[PDB]
């Protein structure tokens, strides 16, 4: 622990001028990385909205709400997602789970072999838009190739 | 009255007016009629969709103007700008003395080609988009005349004379391309004491005799083959023409000029050749 | 008030801008898809999705409106001096034809750009209007060889003398 | 520059959403395999089938910034904040060892899974991005075809 005024990665920046990096692909990331701040992982909100009822809380977990879209976990009675427990009343021949409590609505498939059923788990835009920067040395390894 | 025409702003044969006293080409008019209006003209003096169609028709009673665009796709572009009658102009190729000597920043102003000054060929042109000089009768294409002292003028050293036209949004931003390798565009890229005297002076006289030495060898093996090279090359014409008289066909340029009159007389691949001497009656 | 345009569109109208009031070049007039066909082409295309029906209204109502005021603003505005004369030629070849059917939309977009400012003079309709005019734009630029010439014509030499050159 | 393609399989990464906050659990981390042990499989996979010197250049290049990149990334951002405490755990442990190799890839992924909207903070140009995640989502794919060995089968129910 440094006494005084401390001073975070953003204050560090805030002040004095960090050295960059030379040109390859992670360049810019390299210095976004740096420049910004430490914080926990947040998984991209594309994936939380991916599952029926499940979504994030004030930091907060995987939040199980009760269930109540053509690829989640689809259910016969309701269409409701498994709401804490993927275990469901399934087969080696079922195609649409039913709960544990909605086994009044447990279902068979069109089959010829009676399996063990149950509990388990399943613009066009411009040609020219700005201006590149280059490098000598790889236009020159191009250059030499070609 | 104004002369000039109130749509389009220009010069020419005007149909004026009495009351309302415009001009206009009598074909950057209202309705165009050919010409030929001799008396009084008086030109134009005088929440749905329905009232907005009442818009559409009250736009009439307002004598009519030119298009030009609006702000926003006029000035989008880099290096575009409007005229004064509405043309479009390029705002980038704006703004001759024939014999310069030095520049004001005390250089000396040489040719790129041959480093000779203005005074072997009596001209010489600066380059508006470098640093460089070059005589007219340098560029390959000659320059007959010199351009005017008001657009600007670019040397043979620019890739922009092999880029075709890309035009710029004029708020794009230069992107640093990282990616070594395989980039691909057309065309669009920016690019990314010792004290010794003595030892000068005595570099010098070694480097000069150095080069006297070489010119000294140099003279020494090709003045011995003057009595061979004035033989054959004064001789040469003779050869030919004894070549030629014979009809030598193993002469491999004999047969060469042959298929130059065969490609001159515009041949027909349905006849047959004539003899070597028959063909040279295309001559005469 | 203001409508957002495809930078293609952008780029294509300072192109015919530069083409005509520079090179002297032209727009072969006679146009294979006219303005009339090119409405027409837009309702049957975007009539999949009329379910309620003061929308049916209001559309039809604005097609029809439009494409009668195009005929409307087609000697006034839309037009550079150097396109004056190649107007009264067609005008004296075709003595009483409406507007919007010899010409095309490379003279109608002229026109949905250019209005912002023609309105001036609000509580919903422009609204509706100009959400229409956005969508026409995206669907003009999507059928780039629907609604568009594959070249300028060259002026003739005769023809460069009598507006002023 | 927006999208990638994570395979249905990788139904794991919520629940390893849940087990570190919700149903208290922690992976103790001292892994086997690491990340490195396994970038420099797939690496030796692919690169015997890139045929011209761009592309091998331009693999190279990306798979060393990985390394890199992961190690700058993997302390600040790319920890649960339940492993954060056990962090503090593991860092008086080994103090001569880079983060690239104590860890297994299962937190790699957490990085491809993160990765466009990272990206989407940086004025790279098209071709950088589209070759970026067009190899990244390779890597997805190569690991869901071994995920035998790579990803572990239980979780340390850990004190605080
Ligand atoms: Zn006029
Ligand atoms: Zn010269
Ligand atoms: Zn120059």
């Amino acid at each position: 622990i440094p006494e005084g005024s401390w001073f975070c990665v953003t204050c560090s920046i805030k002040s004095h001028h960090p050295p960059k990096h030379p040109l390859s692909i992670w360049s810019q990331l390299y210095d976004w990385i740096d420049s910004q701040n430490p914080s926990q992982y947040r998984l991209p909100d594309d994936l939380v909205h991916y599952f029926h009822g499940i979504s994030r809380g004030d930091t907060g977990a995987y939040k199980e709400t009760e269930g109540e879209i053509t690829n989640l976990a689809y259910c016969g009675y309701c269409s409701k997602p498994s709401m804490g427990a993927c275990w469901v009343y399934g087969c080696q021949l079922c195609d649409t789970f039913y709960h544990k409590n909605c086994k009044e609505h447990a279902k068979k498939c069109s089959h010829d072999s009676i399996g063990k059923k149950g509990m388990r788990v399943p613009f066009p835009r411009l040609p020219v838009s700005c201006l590149y920067k280059v490098s000598e040395d790889g236009l020159i390894k191009d250059f030499l190739y070609a | 009255n104004n002369d000039y025409c109130s749509a389009c702003h220009g010069p020419g044969n005007f149909l004026c007016c009495e009351t309302c006293p415009n001009s206009f080409h009598f074909t950057c008019i209202d309705p165009p009629i050919e010409e030929k209006n001799l008396p009084d003209d008086a030109w134009y003096c005088n929440t749905m969709v329905d009232v907005w169609m009442q818009l559409c028709t009250y736009i009439d009673s307002h004598n009519p103007i030119q298009f030009h665009l609006p702000h926003s796709i006029s000035s989008f572009f880099r290096g575009v700008g409007s005229g004064v009658m509405g043309e479009y102009i390029e705002t980038d190729v704006l703004k001759r003395d024939p014999l310069l000597l030095k520049s004001k920043s005390g250089t000396p102003i040489l040719c790129f080609r041959c480093h000779k000054s203005a005074l072997v060929s009596q001209s010489i042109l600066a380059c508006d988009y470098c640093n460089s000089y070059w005589h007219p009768d340098c560029l390959n294409p000659p320059l007959a005349t010199l351009p005017s002292n008001l657009r600007k003028w670019k040397c043979p050293n620019h890739s922009d004379h092999v880029t075709p036209r890309y035009r710029l949004p004029e708020k794009a931003k230069v992107i640093r391309v990282g990616l070594p390798r395989g980039f691909k565009n057309k065309g669009n890229i920016v690019i990314d004491f010792k004290l010794n005297f003595l030892e000068q002076i005595r570099d010098n006289v070694i480097n000069l005799r150095k080069m006297v030495e070489q010119d000294e060898q140099l003279c020494i093996e090709t003045f011995s083959k003057f009595d061979f090279y004035a033989t054959r090359d004064c001789e040469l014409p003779l050869r030919i023409l004894c070549d030629v008289a014979n009809d030598n066909l193993e002469n491999d340029d004999y047969v060469l000029a042959l298929r130059d009159l065969l490609r001159i007389s515009k041949w027909d691949p349905n006849q047959p050749v004539p003899a070597p001497f028959d063909l040279a009656n295309l001559l005469s | 008030h203001k409508i957002s345009v495809p930078d293609v569109l952008k780029l294509w109208l300072v192109d015919d801008w530069e083409n005509i009031t520079k090179n002297q070049q032209l727009i072969a007039i006679p146009r294979n898809p006219t303005v009339r066909a090119a409405i027409a082409a837009f309702r049957e295309s975007k009539i999949s999705h009329l379910n309620n029906e003061i929308d049916v209204d209001v559309f039809e109502q604005a097609m029809a409106g439009l494409v009668i005021y195009f005929n409307k603003c087609l000697g006034n505005m839309l037009l550079y001096r150097f396109e004056r004369q190649q107007y009264l030629e067609i005008r004296q070849q075709y003595p009483d034809t409406e507007m919007c059917d010899l010409y095309g939309v490379e003279h109608l977009i002229r026109l949905f750009v250019s209005l912002p400012e023609l309105i001036d003079r609000d509580s919903q309709s422009i609204e509706c209007l100009l959400n229409y005019i956005e969508e026409f734009l995206k669907y003009l630029v999507l059928h780039k060889d629907e609604y568009f010439i594959k070249e300028y014509q060259n002026a003739p030499p005769n023809y460069r003398s009598l507006v002023g050159v």
